[PDB]
Parts: C-alpha cells; structure tokens; sequence
C-alpha cells in the first residue's frame, strides 16, 4: 500500500471577528486511508456538538473532509484543530491562526 | 459554460467489525446534491441539496435501490479483489469509484467517466471513447477481460451519452437559480514579518464559485512558482470556496511582488500588490 | 441518477 498524511486547515468561514458569530472550520484533504478522527478543541477541551461532510474524495483519489461548528470568536479565546490519522504517530493538533 | 455530474462511493472493509462501510455521494460541478451511508438509520439516498427535494417518491425509490445494490456488488468485489491479490481478510482495504459525465453550454454531451480505484490506486477505468478499458495491473486485467465479455462498456457508454446528460440538463434546470451562479473571489492581502529582514506576503481568495481557480505569485513580472506555498482549495461552509498563496519576501522589497487571480466570475484577472 | 452497477463485477 501507499498512505497520504492528511493536509491539515483550521479556519472561520469569514473573518473572525470578536463577538460576531461565525463558523469554525477544519478541512482535511489528501489523505489516505479514509478512516480519521477530527476534533475540534476550545482552549484544549473537545467541542461535543461537530458536524462533518459527507466522505467524498479528489481525482487523484485522495479523500477530504470538513468538519464545522458554529461559533463566536472572542480575545481570550484559543481554537485548534486535532487530527488523528494512521499517518500520525501521534494525533496532529493545528492551531487556528485567526489572521494568517 | 460546461456543467458536470459525478458520483463518488467508498467501500472500506472492517475486518472482525460487521459488514464494509459504503458511502457515496452526488455532486454537480461544485455542488453536492445526494448522500448514501450504510451505517445511517435512514437506509436511503438522502437529499442534500435544495433543488433536488423537489423529485417525487419514485425518484428516491429508485435511486436508493441502485445505490444499494451498488454497495452489495462492491462488498463482494472487495472479496473478489482479496482473491486477486493474494490479501489476508484481516487487513482493511478500500473500493473507490467515479461515475459521471461532462456537458457543454449546449447541454451537448463531452466527456463521460467509470472509474475504480482499490486501496488508493488505479483499478479498471472506462477510457475516454466509451469503448474500451484501462486496466491498471495484473489483476484488474481478469476484470477487464470479464467486462469485455459481458459487454459493460456498450452499456455504460449508452447510459453516459444518454441517462447522465439527460439527468444533468434536468438537474441544472431544477437547480437553475444557484447552478447557473458564478461567485467572483474577493480579494485581499495579509503581510507579516518572519523576522527583522524577511516578511511573508499571502494572497487570499474567498467566497468564490466554483472552486476551479489560479493564484500565481510573479517577481518583477516573472513566476515566482518554486518558492511559493499554495494550500488546496477549501469550502467555506456556505457553498462558496477559499484559496491562498505565500511567498515569503525579503523585508522592504514588497514592491517587487505581484499575486495574479484567474476565474471564471472575473471580467479581467486581478493584480495585487502590497 | 445512479448508474447501473450490476454487472460491475470484478
């Protein structure tokens, strides 16, 4: 076999800004197996209520997935993305970079 | 412009954990209309887009059956494919496959897919005159032989000509207020120092449809490509998508860098500069 | 609309 490390993208919908509702988003893609774990954290806790897309893949065969929550933003605030994958020795955790 | 229907489906066996997981889903162009799961309560092909509630019982009747037996044939060819390659049923393995076909603002057909793929590579695929096959190895050639004999691709090839591009003229219409859109990217530029000589110049397009979109980073007018990070599209959530691109600059020298974007919702290609 | 897979097999 050949396995494909996910790709690995934390981001709001739109700009984030404090106080505005808004989306947290992770997208994974490029990946193979299909089988991964997606958690979205706030300040480290896992977010209970995360819905995700429906698995799908690229033509390169690679698959994608994105996993969202409603949410709003504030200062104090710290969001992270944590993706568990065969690929990872351990579970790989992306912060969101709110103005990258 | 041309318009495009696909369906994508995953088989992926759970040795010592119950049946192989199926789940396929349907899209036009960028946009997903259908869902299937064998591990869903429902047991049927769910809509997933608005334009395509709109189909009566018989529709999804109809297309639940199809994609169900399409989960059962792909259960077994992940038996067939042990065989095959001499696999263990200990060991987890994975089915993919494409189905769909290309048209033209015409609504004249172009192009039609079949494509499988076992744990991540090429299997069989229907080449692109509908009338013969690419076997990828050894054992996809047993395949090849077995749907040269029971004349699959005659089949396929009427179904693609004929089924798809009928299926996907009707689909348009009913979807025609949010198919027909073109969504042009806003654009903006964010600029950050790496450190006290070097800063990163990142261009970014967002709320854009479709996804098809080119972002090119030039240096004094000239492709700045090996240096460049360019992350893959992503969906916003909303419907439309999100792209960047990175070059990472020696600090005052700003001015020497342009991020040029290509698609199909812009009048002229856009040029930023910091 | 779904293809017709039954004579898919391998």
């Amino acid at each position: 076999m050949i396995q494909r490390t996910p790709k690995i993208q934390v981001y709001s919908r739109h700009p984030a800004e404090n106080g505005k509702s808004n989306f947290l988003n992770c997208y994974v893609s490029g990946f193979h197996p299909s089988d991964i774990e997606v958690d979205l954290l706030k300040n480290g806790e896992r977010i209970e209520k995360v819905e995700h897309s429906d698995l799908s893949f690229s033509k390169d065969w690679s698959f994608y997935l994105l996993y969202y929550t409603e949410f709003t933003p504030t200062e104090k605030d710290e969001y992270a993305c944590r993706v568990n994958h065969v690929t990872l020795s351990q579970p790989k955790i992306v912060k969101w970079d709110r103005d990258m | 412009g041309s318009h495009s229907m696909r369906y994508f489906s995953t088989s992926v066996s759970r040795p010592g954990r119950g049946e192989p997981r199926f789940i396929a889903v349907g899209y036009v162009d960028d946009t997903q209309f259908v869902r299937f799961d064998s591990d869903a309560a429902s047991q049927r092909m769910e809509p997933r887009a608005p334009w395509i509630e709109q189909e009566g019982p018989e529709y999804w009747d109809e297309e639940t059956g199809k994609v169900k037996a399409h989960s059962q044939t792909d259960r077994e060819n992940l038996r067939i494919a042990l065989r095959y390659y001499n696999q263990s049923e200990a060991g987890s393995h994975t089915l993919q496959m494409m189905f769909g076909c290309d048209v033209g603002s015409d609504g004249r057909f172009l192009r039609g897919y079949h494509q499988y793929a076992y744990d991540g590579k090429d299997y069989i695929a229907l080449k692109e005159d509908l009338r013969s096959w690419t076997a990828a190895d050894m054992a996809a050639q047993i395949t090849k032989r077995k749907w040269e004999a029971a004349h699959v691709a005659e089949q396929q090839r009427a179904y693609l000509e004929g089924t798809c591009v009928d299926g996907l003229r009707r689909y348009l219409e009913n979807g025609k207020e949010t198919l027909q859109r073109t969504d042009p990217p806003k654009t903006h530029m964010t600029h950050h120092p790496i450190s006290d000589h070097e800063a990163t110049l990142r261009c970014w397009a967002l709320g854009f449809y479709p996804a098809e979109i080119t972002l090119t980073w030039q240096r004094d007018g000239e492709d700045q490509t090996q240096d460049t990070e360019l992350v893959e599209t992503r969906p916003a959530g909303d419907g439309t998508f999100q792209k960047w691109a990175a070059v990472v600059v020696p600090s005052g020298e700003e001015q020497r860098y342009t991020c040029h974007v290509q698609h199909e919702g812009l009048p002229k290609p856009l040029t930023l500069r910091w | 609309r779904y293809p017709l897979t039954f004579g898919w097999c391998f």
